[PDB]
């Protein structure tokens, strides 16, 4: 896989694709 | 964190994987 430059909603789209049904946590300040 | 890193810098899908449940 190639590296990523993801900001805003694009990061959430990436997390959705990577995690699928396993679900995920979107945590900014963390 | 990852949200900041992916935007201010770059990040990999493998790093994103650590945020799955
Ligand atoms: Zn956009």
């Amino acid at each position: 896989f190639v590296n990523q430059h993801l900001c805003g909603s694009h990061l959430v789209e990436a997390l959705y694709l990577v995690c699928g049904e396993r679900g995920f946590f979107y945590t900014p300040k963390t | 964190x990852i949200v900041e890193q992916c935007c201010a810098s770059i990040c990999s899908l493998y790093q994103l994987e650590n945020y799955c449940n």
